[PDB]
C-alpha cells in the first residue's frame, strides 16, 4: 500500500538523498607507470 | 718468491692493441664488427665480444 509520489498529479515538498564530502577531490589521482619493452625486432605479434 | 697466480691468454704483442684488438679484461673485444640494429643506448655492448 502506497501510490507512487508520480501518477498522482498533485504537487509536493518531499525527501532526497545527499553525502558530505567535495567528493571530486583526494589529492590524488591514479598514477601509472608504464615500462617499455627493451628495443623492437624481439617483439611477440603472434597470438593469434 | 712471491708470486700470487699466473695463467696463459692472448699475447698482447702480436695482437696490439692499436689495430684489430684491444685487451683489458680476459675477452679479446674489437669495436664494431656486429652492433644489434634496434636496441637502447646501454646495449650492443657485450655484442663486441
Amino acid at each position: 500500500v502506497g501510490i507512487p509520489k508520480l501518477e498522482v498529479d498533485h504537487i509536493s515538498f518531499s525527501n532526497v538523498v545527499s553525502m558530505m564530502t567535495a567528493n571530486i577531490r583526494t589529492g590524488d589521482d591514479m598514477a601509472v607507470e608504464r615500462v617499455n619493452p627493451d628495443d623492437v625486432r624481439a617483439i611477440n605479434i603472434r597470438n593469434a | 718468491y712471491g708470486a700470487a697466480v699466473v695463467n696463459i691468454d692472448l699475447n698482447r704483442d702480436f695482437f696490439d692493441t692499436a689495430t684489430g684488438i684491444d685487451l683489458t679484461k680476459g675477452i679479446p673485444l674489437v669495436q664494431d664488427l656486429l652492433v644489434p640494429i634496434g636496441v637502447t643506448a646501454g646495449a650492443e655492448q657485450s655484442a663486441e665480444y
